[PDB]
């Protein structure tokens, strides 16, 4: 797909085929965060299990419905 | 079937409105007062006038990213007492809009990244008694905004990455007692004062990579909760002996892409620590010249 985005947007990498396809985005889909870089801004999966929106890879801002957010992590019950 | 909408937005029945990517120059007229979320990102709103959101008293989420916003009327955001999320990334802001956000007492998340912000007025962030997440990355800040940050004891997540910060003075983050994650990577930090991190008692993650650190940051001793420390891609040559003795919370440390001086007995403590704590090092610190891993060094 597209290899370099407009200077502000984010590249999302997909392997829906058996080829690697990029797509340019203003934000990033759920489960991903906007990783800003000097070279290339990209969408990167959050590393927190069941996180829908995140600040960084290890800090969630929105957990899956039914879960409890505490200090950037998702819990099945309030800690 | 949007009983409470206006062209050319959609109103998804859960009181969320989407007007993003519509070429708009203003907030559309005729939107419902029931509205809880408003997405007006990716338009051409360059200015927000007074009372632009007057008819949205239950608004919880306002998305303004990707406009070319350069002026916010001090009263544009009046009456938004329920607002929790404000996104202003990718706009043309030159200054943190201190006064316009002053009355946002319920705000939890504020995105000011990827603007062109060179200054933050002293009174910024007063009134933000519930703020948890603050993005200031990819702007033009040349220093940490000390007095404005002192207003945010509830803050959990802060990024000042991809700015132009060259040094951090003593007590720069002293009131940030709830802070869990701090990003300072991709600046030009050469000088960290001895006590720049005091008061960060809850800090778990500290990112200092891609800076210009010539001397190891002694200031990290004041971080009892530290779990993750990135110091990769700096100009570090040595660590002081015993620097990690009191960091019993450390789980991960990045030390690679630094010119480690592997002379004995200077490299003694670091080599031994990396060998005893092999599980904690991410990637490999290498000796300058040979490229030998620092953990493979032994001093007699």
């Amino acid at each position: 797909g597209c290899l370099k985005c407009s200077p502000k947007l984010f590249i999302l990498l997909e392997r829906n085929d058996i080829r690697q396809v990029g797509v340019c985005l203003p934000s990033c889909p759920p489960g991903y965060f906007d990783a800003r870089n000097p070279d290339m801004n990209k969408c990167i999966k959050c590393k927190i299990e069941h996180c829908e929106a995140c600040f960084s890879h290890n800090f969630c801002t929105k957990c899956k419905e039914g879960l409890y957010l505490h200090k950037g992590r998702c819990y099945p019950a309030c800690p | 079937m949007d009983p409470l909408c206006a062209a050319p937005c959609s109103c998804d029945g859960d009181r969320r409105v989407d007007c993003s990517g519509k070429g708009l120059t203003a907030v559309p007229e005729g939107l419902s007062a029931f509205t809880q979320a408003l997405d007006i990102s990716m338009n051409n709103i360059t200015q927000l006038p007074e009372g632009a959101f007057k008819n949205f008293p239950f608004l919880e989420e306002l998305q303004l990213a990707g406009n070319d916003l350069s002026f916010i009327h001090p009263k544009a955001l009046s009456g938004l007492k329920e607002l929790k999320v404000l996104t202003l990334q990718n706009n043309q802001l030159k200054t943190v809009p201190s006064e316009a956000i002053r009355g946002l007492s319920a705000l939890q998340s504020l995105r000011l990244d990827a603007n062109h912000i060179t200054s933050v007025p002293e009174d910024s962030f007063e009134g933000l008694v519930q703020l948890r997440h603050l993005w200031l990355d990819d702007n033009s800040l040349t220093e940490v905004p000390v007095h404005p940050l002192s207003n945010l004891p509830t803050l959990q997540a802060l990024t000042l990455a991809l700015n132009k910060i060259s040094s951090i003075p003593d007590f720069a983050f002293t009131n940030l007692s709830s802070l869990v994650v701090l990003h300072l990577h991709n600046n030009k930090i050469r000088s960290l004062s001895q006590h720049c991190f005091d008061g960060l008692d809850n800090l778990e993650t500290l990112d200092l990579n891609y800076n210009n650190l010539g001397e190891f940051p002694q200031a990290i001793k004041a971080l009892p909760s530290l779990k993750e420390l990135a110091l990769d891609t700096n100009q570090l040559k040595s660590v002081p002996d015993g620097i990690f003795d009191r960091l019993t919370s450390l789980q991960k440390i990045w030390l690679h892409t630094n010119p480690w001086d592997c002379s004995c007995p200077r490299i003694d403590y670091l080599s031994r620590w990396l060998n005893k704590n092999s599980q904690k090092e991410q990637g490999s610190a290498k000796c300058s010249g040979s490229g030998k891993p620092v953990r493979s060094i032994i001093c007699p």
